[PDB]
């Protein structure tokens, strides 16, 4: 069973390493300096600036902007579902259920990894906006990324590995209690599988962090919260701003959620 | 279903 568990381990690691073109890794290598800089993006004039680096009024363009970026995240985090072992032969229509609702948590997960108290790499990191930008921006667009610094200050300080992060995303999308799940008990014994192999890395990567897997399990509901009030935020600007409308892809996304 | 699609790619 041990041997077995280290083997799923690897397995989404692996999975992980050709999912996601920036990985934790590279991110903290980044904003540490540690290696071999981005276009810092802090006002309105290095953003009319930097949009030559950017992959894609000043708030618009930043919405733009991450709906850009969040129509690619789906897409790598579909691609990543598909690897974990036991989620392609569940029914079909599972499948579309449990990504419905874990994307944005895994969004959020994954967010964090590319910020600090600062700002936020964008752009496979060769940009980094800053939070100071991001939270002066005209209301409600000012509200959107603070609550999220906020998580990813407190979530970093758990110095989690790209390795751990692999096994804890394949938790959030395995969860059982997605609203409209037709076959709950094939869903449970996956992700019964990979708690053990997430509770079994955190112990062998930290093992100076005896609780490690207590304190994950508490920062996965405070990912849900982040959902809601996004969600809620977003439709205020489908009032308030007639003009903006979402991707096809993200307005399937949260057409009937929670 | 635009998800469906993504799943069955
Ligand atoms: C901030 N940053 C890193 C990516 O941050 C993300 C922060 C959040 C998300 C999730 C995604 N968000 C949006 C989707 C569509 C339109 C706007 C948003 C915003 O979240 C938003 C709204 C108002 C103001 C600013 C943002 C979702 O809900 O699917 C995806 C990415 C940027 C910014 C600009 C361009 C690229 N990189």
């Amino acid at each position: 069973e041990s041997a077995d568990l280290r083997a799923l381990a690897k397995h989404l690691y692996d999975s992980y390493i050709k999912s996601f073109p920036l990985t934790k890794a590279k991110a903290r290598a980044i904003l540490t300096g540690k290696t071999t800089s981005p276009f810092v993006i802090y006002d309105m004039n290095s953003l009319m600036m930097g949009e030559d680096k950017i992959k894609f009024e000043v708030a618009i363009r930043i919405f733009q902007g991450c709906q850009f970026r969040s129509v690619e995240a789906v897409q790598e985090i579909t691609e990543y579902a598909k690897s974990i072992p036991g989620f392609v032969n569940l029914d079909l229509n599972d499948q579309v259920t449990l990504l419905k609702y874990g994307v944005h948590e895994i969004i959020y997960t994954m967010l964090a990894s590319l910020m600090n108290k600062d700002g936020v790499l964008i752009s496979e990191g060769q940009g980094f906006m800053t939070r100071e930008f991001l939270k002066s921006l005209r209301k409600p667009f000012g509200d959107f990324m603070e609550p999220k610094f906020e998580f990813a200050v407190k979530f970093n300080a758990l110095e989690l590995d790209d390795s751990d992060l692999a096994i804890f995303i394949a938790v959030i999308i395995l969860s059982g209690d997605r609203p409209g799940l037709l076959n709950v008990k094939p869903i449970e014994d996956i992700q019964d599988n990979l708690l053990q192999a997430l509770e079994l890395q955190l112990k062998l990567n930290h093992p100076e962090s005896s609780q490690l897997f207590a304190k994950l399990l508490q920062k996965m509901t405070d990912l849900r919260q982040i959902v809601t009030e996004h969600v809620q935020l977003l439709q205020v600007i489908k009032k308030t701003e007639t003009d903006m409308s979402l991707h096809p892809l993200l307005q399937e996304i949260y057409k009937d959620l929670y | 279903s635009l998800l469906k699609k993504l799943l069955l790619a």
